[PDB]
Parts: structure tokens; C-alpha cells; sequence
């Protein structure tokens, strides 16, 4: 039951949101 | 993308995966075949002893996987702590088809009564006369001692138990097809599902279930002197006409409307969803996959009628090695030594090669089941940015 | 044996309620759970009836000379 | 070298025809050997100068075949190298032919064996 | 009355063809493997089903010799001269469909394990294969079952 | 006497010699189909179909084996020499030509297999090259179960 | 007497020489047919020779199994241990012809196959010379015939 | 009667078939696991599981080869061609059973002695493979129990 | 009247198969005892022990043998084929895994040797082997006594 | 031409066949067990010596 996503993140927080999701993570 | 997985689901997950994959929307037997297949492997073979025991090392190894988690596992063992669920969920089914089967630890033992089966009447006759045995009371919980497990008896049993193994893949074909269609409405199609997988079910399907059927009227009439063979006698003869033996007064005509409509879906098996994809604008591998298909049924079924008849002959082998050590043995330690000796071949003979064998022969006919079925692999694995070493 | 059956129906019954009580919180959940009964209750009732079938009438009794 | 070749399949088919007739022959040269007369030593006189006869034959039309196929594939080879060198090729191919027709002609005289009843 | 020596000859030249098959079969599997070895760790799962098929050979084999010792009564139905002779027929059918089975099976096998190293995703070809060539047993074993049906009626 | 004995056994031999040539043929089959796979495994998929049809081969030569045995009937008629040598001959002819077809096909789809990872076209052809060869098969089939009908010896 | 399972046993004989001969022939050029499409697939498609005379073999020994069996009709003829051993003899004869025949063309086709992917003229060379071993093999299918006449008498 | 000629050969084909194919199964082991041991002497002592193996198929020939020597009683027994038939096929199957068992245990072990070098892992996978082996010669050797079992009819 | 025929030919041909399989042993063990000392003569000295090993086994066959033909007496009791069957059996088997024996243990004595030349271990590795090859000669022995046993059993 | 001459001695081999089969005929010598093995034996071991001399 999953589908594609695109988006637009800035580095800065994109790194924050990427360790977020390092352990587990969703895409 | 993968359905979530708990700590049972696991195991499934992981057969499917072996299954190749599939789509999202199709559908995945994973969490059926869970319970399928080791309720197919309890019919396949099951020793009430040494399965129990089997049963109670895994629950321990399941209790103790605090530490398992922190000692980590040497290659089987690794595959083991996955699949404890799945071998824990095999051994109960297990449990139950070792009583069915009376064969507790490798032995028949007495149900309720003092001896579950006896002869009724023939007290001066032998076993082998023309009255021979009556089981004036039969075994509620298992099949009768004596008309399963004594020495004259494992013919008639064996073939009874391949006769009923028939019957059981005629059930998972059917579960097979009903699978196809439910993903068929699933899949959507306005009548593409009609004109494919309900001519490709139900043909076979209604094929087997003729001599699934016969069987049942068999077991009602009784006959004797054919055994199990009455059905082979019966269709030995595709011609018409003859069909005396027949239970049923119309057996005879209906079996020949019956091969008439066979042979009238078989083309209907290949020729509508070309023809209708024809007309809105594969079938070479499904014509003669119906026939290849239910070939491999009678395979699987006769596979677990050959598994289950090894199995007996092994228990059968380890309690004579135990009979003969014990009678021979006045002294303790010749009783002891021998004791001992029948012990550990039995548990090697048992725990490890039979059993590793029938669950490789189930795993093998859960994967023809399956991909009769459906899902035809053609996919891959939920991909997440999971760190391998955090998860 | 119809009672046989019938204490088989039972048994089902009463997994099903304990699965319910179990996880009426996820339907699906619940749902996975009552086709698992239902696979275990169709196997266990199978195996019944081809072992009753086989007792329905014996064919030939068993020979068992020292 | 195809048409030498084909020379050595003229002489091959010239063989089987040698076949052919010798067959419609022991067809014809069968003796009366009736089915209830098929017990005298006549017959079985008969039956053995009838065996000689097709021993004698077929065995020396395989040996002359084979050589001949031998000589035409030797024969061939040497016309693709020489292109002066072809009457010599088809001297061996003619007598491999001379060799066929002779366990013919020795089917022929043979043909008159038979002395059975 | 001579019969019976026949019959037990068959019932256990079944089940030596098939064990010999059997075990050709096996051979060839195990040195593929162990050829398939330490370049492919992780493909013991495969490795392991032509093991499986084998043993599901050997055990269709031990099968079909157990039903023809069962067929073996001459207590009742005196085996007279058909019973031996059929007895016979069908443990050299059994037999001689185990050995080829066992053949084809260590073969192919020895081709799996090979192709085990390089390219895992022919998996389900190689298991795919692997049960086309098992079908082949399996039909012996029915055939088998086939002949020793007929044993019955040659009594009278 | 025991003259259909001897043509029980044929029948059984017919089986024997058909699977053998089966498992040759699926065996050379395997062999191409494992190289094909290595090359590239879409041409595994589409290399499965000489396998299929040493099945068939084999299924065939069961069936014939199965005919055979129905034809053994004693309440048909009393011992009877013919009955024993028409079916031990149809048997035999009947396996032989099941085994050499067998070998051949299988020596074709080996050819094949490799063939086709290179060039996909030729495909078609070898396809059609090995429908030839299991229709060869199946004539003898047919041949055989001629002699089979063939029952009414006497009388 | 015996002479009906003399007669079963040539029959059976000849089918089964004539379907390995064909076999072997089939396999040898199909083999050839297949090594040679490898450089160019557009000659391989004109190579059906190697399947045409396959089927001409095997169509020769069907018919000639078919009519060996139709003349052993006990009703009609009592027949003899002669006549069945005359039968069987000469069938046996014309299925060993055909197999050496096919053996022999599918021989020369596998090396033909390649010398029609060498040329055009040594593809049609290959034709003429198939056509010459199918023209034997029709001989040998004729003397069977003539035989399996003989037989009726 | 003629049961001693048939019983007799029984027995000594028996343990002959079945010494023969554990000696030559023995000896391949042996060149395999001395190939290890030049390799690496943990090698040499992992290698003992085919010596194991071969030993275990000998004594299953030696026990059914004494099973049927014990089954011989003339003065109990009358002469009966299907008592010594029995035997016969008892001693026939164990045999050929031992021999096979014997050349596919060889093959195994030279192959497990190769992995063993190659990695551990391969050699304790392989020792599933030797244990079905094992287990198929067991299966041979227990149908061979029914085999003399079958004796029982005959007195 | 023709079991002393029988009986003498089994003592003959037990003797005649243990001395080829003695024979190959001993011409594969000096095979490698010439490659060892080759290697290092003061290795060679252990070298020996494989062919001492194959000798041992060879001379408990012959013994074997000559003990199975000493127990016909024809003065002992009167004519019975079934002591000449039994005799004939056991010099059969005693023979056959003699002659297997010996040419296992010379094959695994000339692969050892090689191994201790490379090795020291890699000896007591071949004397493990060795040991576990001469199961099939007890085997052969207790087989011969069995039916030696079998043959007074006679009645 | 040595091949002709080779081919021409294989032509008098058929002619000398040809003079047996003429005199082929039985009934004027009735031969036994001996007669006949001596034809058969001095035939082979002339037909030996031949096959050895056209090797």
C-alpha cells in the first residue's frame, strides 16, 4: 500500500531529517 | 512494498520472498501458507515423541533469544531464530497429526480403553482367519491399533492414506484457485477475470474432485476386495458404456457428460483471453500446464503418502531395535547400553534426516501450490533508508 | 461421528471468540486471525473425517502370527 | 567435384537398383516349399544355397560401396585441387561401379539355387 | 509355485535401482555444490534441493518396494505364475525410472550449482527444472502403482 | 501360459525406456538452460519449453505403459500366447523409439539453447526444429498403440 | 502356432530401427542446422531440408509399421510359421534400410548446413544431394512395400 | 533342495557388493582428506565425517548380511525355493545398496575435502549431504529388513 | 557328489582374490614408500606401516580361507550340498572384500604417504584412515564365519 | 591402373563365385561331416589369405 513521493527539503535540514531517518526511515 | 511482518510473520515473509515476490495490489498467501504449510507437513510426517521434544527445544530457544540476540547464531542456528515461530507453528500441527496418526513417541498407545482396538470374537481363531479381528470399539482419537498398526494391517492403511493424501491436494488445489480468483477480483477486470482464470479453475479442479468424490462413495459402500484400487478400476475405462462397479445408479453417463465438459473447457482454458485481447487491440506456457500442474498434485499427494509410510517404517525399525535390546537384556547394563545405542540413532534417524527431508519435500510442494496459484513473482522488497547496522 | 463435528465447531467457535478478544483492535489483524482459525479448523476437520472414512468399514482385519 | 560426386551417386543408386532386382529375383527364385513341406533336407539345401547366395551378394555391394565412397571422397578432394585431374577420378569411380555390377552379375548366376520340394 | 522368486527378486531390484540412481544423483549434486562452494556462501538454500529431490526419489523407490513385498501374500490367492512375473515387471519399471530420474536429477543439478555462483535470480528456473525432472519419477511411481493394481485379478 | 507375463514385462520396459530417454533429453535441456541463465536470465524463461516437451515424451510413454496394462485382462480371455507377444512388441518398439527421440531432442535443445543467447531469431526455427522431433515420438506413439488395439488375436 | 509373435516381433523391430535411424539423421542435421545459423540467421530460415527429410523418414516408417500390421489379420489366414518369419524378416530388413538411409542423410546434411551458410550453390548442391539419399530412402520404403505384398501370399 | 546355492550367494554377494563399495568410497575419502591435511591438519580432523560414513554403510551390509545367515534353518525350515529366494533378494538389494551408497559417499567425500579448505561453512553444509546419503543407504538397508521378513510364509 | 566341487572352488578363489587385492595393496604402498624415501629416507621408515597394514589384512584373508577349506572332511560327514554351498559362499566373500580392502587400503596408503612426506600430522591422519578401511575385512571375516557356522548347521 | 587391376581381381573373385554356383548343384556329391568341414575350413583359411594379401 505505498507510493512514490517527491519533495524539495534544504541541505541544512535535510541532514537533520535524513538522520532522523537514517535507523529506520521511510523513503 | 512488503505487508508488515510481526515476529510469526516473519518466517511467511520470508518463503514469499524465496516465492520471488509481488505486486501490491496482488495478492500474497504468505500469511495463509504460515498455517498451509505446516499443515501439510504434520500430514507429510510427525513423531509424537521426538516431536514434542523438538517442540520443547525450540520454545526454549524462543524464551532464551534475550541471550540468542546477544550470542549470535552459526549458520543453521541463524535460520533457526528466524523461523522459531514457523517450526514451533509446524511442530503443534504436528502434535496433532502424530495423534491422529497413534504413534506416540514412535509407538501406538492405547486411547481411553485398555487396548484402543481389540478382536471382537475369535478367541481360539488366529489373527489370520476368515473371521480374523472385529474392532467391535474403535479408537475415537486415532485410527484404530488394530486396523492401522498391527502387522497385517499397514497395506490396507497405506493405501488409505494415499487415498486421503489425493483428497488433501485436491483441497489445496482448490485453495489454490479460489486464491486466483479472489486476486482476480482484486486485479479488477470487468471480464478478463471470467474468460481466464474461471475456465483455468474449476476444470481440474472438478476433474479431481470426480475421483475425490468416488473415494466418499467408496468409503460409504465399502468395498472390499478392490481397496483402494476401486477408483483406478473405475477410470481404466475413459471409453463409455460397462461402469458396473459404479456406487452412484448414474455414475456411469454423468462421468461421460462430465469428460465431455472437461474436454469442452479445455480450449476454454487458452482461447478467451487471447481472443478478447484480440479484440481490444502465456497461453503457450499455460496449455498443458492444467495437465502438468495436476500430474504434480498426484505428485505432492503421493509424496506425503510416501513420507508418512517412511516414517512409520523408521518408528516401526526403532522400536524393534528397542524390543530386541530390552528381551535380550537380563543384566541392567545390556538393557542400559542398548537403550542408549536405539536412543540416539532413532533421534539422529528422526529429528534430523526425516525431518529435514519432510520439510524440504513440503516447502517444495508449497512452492508448485503456490505458484499454481498465483503472484508469479515479478517484484521486489520494500526499500527503505533503514541504517543495517541501527535496524 | 456428528459429535465429533459438532465439538469441532465448538472448538472454533471459542478461537474465534478468543481472537476477537484478543485483537478486535486491528480488524485486519482480526482478520488474519479468524482465517488462521479457519485454516487450522478446515486442517484438523479434514484429518478426522479421512480418519472416520477409513473406519466407516473395514475392508479386511489384520493378521498378526508369532 | 559435385559432378564427381554425383558420379558416386549414380554408382550408389546403380547399387541399390543391383539390390532391387536381386530382391524381386529371390522373390521369383523362391522354390514350391510348401507350408506343410518345409521339414526336407531338400529345403533346407535349398534355404542355405538361397543364404550363400545373399551373404555372397550383399556383403561384396557393401564392401565395393564403401569403397567406392572412399575413392569418389579421395577423388573429389583431388579434382578441388587439380582442376586437370578429373578422367582419373572417374577411372575409380568406374571401377568401383565395375566392382558393383560384378557381385551383381554374381547374384544372377546364384539366382538359379533353389532345389526345394 | 517358482513365482515367488521372481517376485522377490523384482520387489528388491526396485529398490537397488533406485537407490543406486539415487545416490549417482546425489553424488553429482554434492561435488557440484561443493565446487558452487565459498564463491557462493549463501546459496546453501539452493544447493539443498537437489539433496531434496533425491531423497524424494529414494523415498518414492522405498515406496513402491514396500507395495510390492505387500503384494507378496502367498498364504491367500496362491501367486500361481502371473503374481511373480508382474511383481518382477514392476520393480524393473520402478527401478529403471529411479535411475534415469537420478541421473537427470545429479545432472541438472550439477548445472544449478554451477549457475548458483554467478546470476542468482535462475533460482526459480533451477527449482523449476528440478521439478520437471521429478515429475518424471513421479509418473514412474504411478505406473508402478498401476501394474501392481493388475496383480489382483491375475489370481484366477 | 505365462506368455502375457512376458508381455507385462514389454509394457514395463516400454515405461523404463521412455523415461530414460525423457531424463536424457531434460537433462541436455538443463544443462543449455543453466548456460542460457548465466548469459541472461530472460532467456532462461523462454528456454523452459524443450524441458516441457521431454515431459510430454515421458507423460506419453506412461500412458502407453498404462493402455498396455489395461489390456491385460484375465476374465478377457484364457492364457493366450499371442497376447503376451503382440504387447511385449508394441512395448518394446514403442519405447526404443520414445528413448531415440529422447537422446535426439535432447542433443537439439542442448544445440538450441546456446543458440538462442546469441541471436534470438533462430529461435523461431528451433522451436519448429523440435516440434518435428516430439512429433517423430509421437507417431511411434501412435504406432505402438496400434498393436495394442491389436487384441483380437484369436478368434 | 508361433508364428503371429515372429511377425509382432519383425514389426516391431523395423519401427523401432527406422525411428532411431531417423532419430540419429534428425539429430545430426539439426545440430548442424543450428551451428550454422549462428552467423547468419537469415540462411538458417531456409534451411528445412534437415526437417523435411526427418519427416519424410519418420513418415516412411509409420507406413510401413501400419502396413506390416495390417497384414497380420488371424481371421483372414491362419498363416504359418513360414509366413510369419518371411514377414517379420522382411520388415525388419526395409527398418534397417530406412535407419542406415536417414543415418546417412542427416550425415551429409550437418555438413551441409554449413556449406549452405558457406554459398548459396553449395546450398543448393546440399539439396540435390539430400534429395538423392531421400530418393534411396524411398527405394528401401518400396522394397518394404513389395516385401509386405510377398507376405500376403 | 537348491535354496543353499541361492541363500549361500546371497549372503557372500551381499557383504562382497558392499565391502567393495565402502573400499573404494574409503579409498577417495582418504586421498581427498590427505589432501587436506597437506593443506591444513584442521582439515585432516574435520575430514573423519566420510571415513564415518563408509564405516556405518559396511556394518549396515555386515548386519543384513548376519540377518540373513541367522534366517537360514534347514532343520527348522523345510526347503523352499522361496525361502532361499528371500535371502537372495535381501543379500542382491543390501549389495547394491552398499555400492552405490559406497561410490556416491567417495565422490561426496573427495568433494567435501575440497570445501574444507575452500571453507568451513561448505564442509558443514556438505555434511547434510553425506547424512542423506547415509540416510538413502539406511532406507535400502531397512527395506531389505522387510525383504527377509518376507521369509516368514515359507517354513 | 558336487559340493566338494563347489567347496574347493570357493577356498580357491578366496586365496586367489585376497592375493590380488594384497597384491595391489603392496604395489601402491611401495609406490609411495619409494616416493617418500625419495623425498627423505628417514621418513620412509614410517612409510611402511600402510604395506604392514595391507600384508596384515592379505595374510587374515589367506588364513581365513585356509581355515574355511581345512573344515571339509568328506570322511566327516556324508555328501550334502549345502556344507559345499556355504564353504564356496564364504571363500566368495572373504575374497571379494579382501581384494577391495587391500586395493582401497593401498590407494589411501600411497596418498598418506605423500601427506606425511608433506606432513606429520598428516600420519597419524592415514593410520586413522587405515584403520577405518580395515572394517571392511572384519566385515569379510565375520561374514566367513558365519557361513562357516551355516555350513555344520547342515542337516 | 593399379586400382583397375585391383577392381579386375575382384571381378575374377565374382567369376570364380560364379563357377561355384554352376557347380552348385547337390545332388551329384553327397557330402558328411567330414567332407563339409574340410570345404568350410580350407574356404576360410583360403579367404583368410586373400583378405591378408589385399591388405
Amino acid at each position: 500500500p505505498m507510493q512514490l513521493v517527491q519533495i524539495i527539503i534544504p541541505i541544512e535540514s535535510a541532514h537533520l531529517t535524513v538522520s532522523y531517518l537514517g535507523e529506520l526511515g521511510l523513503l | 512494498t512488503y505487508f508488515r511482518t510481526n515476529k510469526f510473520t516473519s518466517a511467511f515473509q520470508e518463503i514469499v520472498d524465496a516465492y520471488g515476490v509481488a505486486k501490491y495490489r496482488e495478492a500474497n498467501p504468505g500469511v495463509f501458507t504460515i498455517v498451509t504449510f505446516p499443515f501439510l507437513f504434520a500430514v507429510m510426517f510427525g513423531d509424537w515423541g521426538h516431536g514434542i521434544c523438538l517442540l520443547l527445544g525450540t520454545l526454549v530457544l524462543i524464551v532464551r533469544e534475550k541471550k540468542l540476540a546477544s550470542q549470535k547464531l552459526d549458520d543453521i542456528t541463524d535460520m533457526t531464530f528466524g523461523g522459531r515461530y514457523v517450526i514451533l507453528m509446524m511442530a503443534l500441527f504436528s502434535i496433532y497429526t502424530g495423534l491422529i496418526y497413534n504413534e506416540f513417541f514412535s509407538v501406538p498407545f492405547e486411547i481411553f480403553s485398555h487396548s484402543a482396538y481389540a478382536c471382537r470374537d475369535l478367541s481360539c481363531s488366529e489373527a489370520t482367519t476368515v473371521g480374523l479381528i472385529k474392532v467391535r470399539d474403535t479408537y475415537p482419537f486415532g485410527v484404530d491399533p488394530v486396523w492401522h498398526g498391527s502387522r497385517s494391517e499397514l497395506p490396507f492403511l497405506n493405501s488409505l492414506k494415499m487415498k486421503m493424501s489425493i483428497l488433501l491436494g485436491v483441497a489445496q488445489m482448490n485453495l489454490g484457485i479460489i486464491l486466483s480468483y479472489f486476486n482476480a477480483t482484486f486485479f479488477r477486470i470487468g471480464v478478463n477475470i471470467w474468460c481466464q482464470f474461471i475456465p483455468q479453475i474449476i476444470f481440474l479442479n472438478s476433474l479431481f474432485g470426480y475421483l475425490s468424490l468416488l473415494i466418499i462413495l467408496k468409503w460409504i459402500t465399502g468395498s472390499q476386495a478392490d481397496l483402494y484400487h476401486v477408483m483406478i478400476y473405475m477410470f481404466l475405462s475413459p471409453t463409455d458404456e460397462l461402469g458396473d462397479n459404479q456406487l452412484f445408479p448414474g455414475q456411469k453417463t454423468a462421468q461421460l457428460v462430465l469428460l465431455l465438459l472437461a474436454f469442452v473447457s479445455v480450449p476454454w482454458m487458452l482461447l478467451p483471453k487471447p481472443f478478447i485481447l484480440k479484440m481490444q487491440h502465456h497461453q503457450m506456457i499455460h496449455t498443458i500446464e492444467f495437465v502438468l500442474g495436476a500430474v504434480s498434485n498426484t505428485a505432492s499427494y503421493l509424496r506425503l503418502w510416501a513420507l508418512s509410510l517412511a516414517h512409520s517404517e523408521l518408528s516401526s525399525v526403532f522400536y524393534e531395535k528397542v524390543l530386541l535390546l530390552a528381551w535380550g537384556y537380563n543384566n541392567i547394563l545390556i538393557l542400559i547400553v542398548g537403550i542408549i545405542v536405539f536412543i540416539f540413532a532413532t533421534v539422529g534417524v528422526l529429528l534430523v534426516m526425516e525431518t529435514l527431508s519432510a520439510f524440504l519435500h513440503a516447502l517444495r510442494l508449497h512452492w508448485v501450490e503456490f505458484q499454481n496459484k498465483f503472484y508469479e513473482g515479478d517484484g521486489y522488497k520494500f526499500s527503505p533508508f533503514s541504517f543495517a547496522l541501527l535496524d | 461421528f456428528l459429535v465429533t463435528t459438532l465439538v469441532f465447531l465448538v472448538i472454533g467457535i471459542i478461537a474465534s471468540l478468543c481472537t476477537r478478544i484478543c485483537c478486535n483492535r486491528g480488524p485486519s489483524t482480526n482478520l488474519l486471525h479468524l482465517t488462521l482459525v479457519i485454516t487450522a479448523t478446515v486442517s484438523c476437520w479434514m484429518m478426522w473425517a479421512i480418519v472416520y472414512l477409513a473406519q466407516m468399514k473395514p475392508l479386511i482385519v489384520p493378521i498378526l502370527s508369532e | 567435384i559435385t559432378s564427381k560426386n554425383l558420379i558416386s551417386v549414380i554408382f550408389c543408386e546403380a547399387v541399390a537398383i543391383y539390390g532391387v532386382i536381386v530382391a524381386i529375383i529371390l522373390q521369383t527364385k523362391l522354390e514350391s516349399v510348401p507350408a506343410s513341406q518345409i521339414y526336407a533336407p531338400e529345403s533346407l539345401r535349398a534355404g542355405y544355397a538361397i543364404f550363400a547366395s545373399g551373404i555372397i551378394v550383399g556383403f561384396a555391394n557393401l564392401v565395393c560401396g564403401l569403397c567406392v565412397g572412399i575413392i569418389g571422397s579421395s577423388c573429389a578432394l583431388s579434382d578441388a585441387q587439380n582442376s586437370s585431374l578429373f578422367v582419373k577420378i572417374l577411372v575409380i569411380e568406374i571401377f568401383g561401379s565395375a566392382l558393383g555390377l560384378f557381385g551383381v552379375i554374381v547374384g544372377i548366376i546364384m539366382s538359379a539355387q533353389a532345389s526345394w520340394p | 509355485e517358482t513365482a515367488p522368486f521372481f517376485g522377490f527378486l523384482g520387489a528388491a531390484a526396485a529398490l537397488v535401482f533406485s537407490c543406486m540412481g539415487a545416490a549417482y544423483g546425489t553424488a553429482k549434486s554434492g561435488v557440484g555444490v561443493a565446487s558452487m562452494g565459498v564463491m557462493r556462501p549463501e546459496l546453501v538454500m539452493k544447493s539443498i534441493v537437489p539433496v531434496v529431490m533425491a531423497g524424494v526419489l529414494g523415498i518414492y523407490g522405498l515406496i513402491i518396494a514396500v507395495i510390492i513385498s505387500t503384494g507378496i501374500n502367498p498364504k491367500a490367492k496362491s501367486y500361481y505364475l502371473f503374481d511373480g512375473y508382474a511383481h518382477l515387471s514392476s520393480g524393473l519399471a520402478c527401478g529403471l525410472a529411479g535411475l534415469s530420474a537420478g541421473m537427470a536429477i545429479g545432472i541438472v543439478g550439477d548445472a544449478g550449482v554451477r549457475a548458483n555462483a554467478q546470476q542468482p535470480k535462475l533460482f526459480v528456473g533451477m527449482i523449476l527444472i528440478l521439478i520437471f525432472a521429478e515429475a518424471l519419477a513421479l509418473y514412474g511411481l504411478i505406473v508402478g502403482i498401476i501394474l501392481s493394481s493388475r496383480a489382483g485379478q491375475s489370481r484366477a
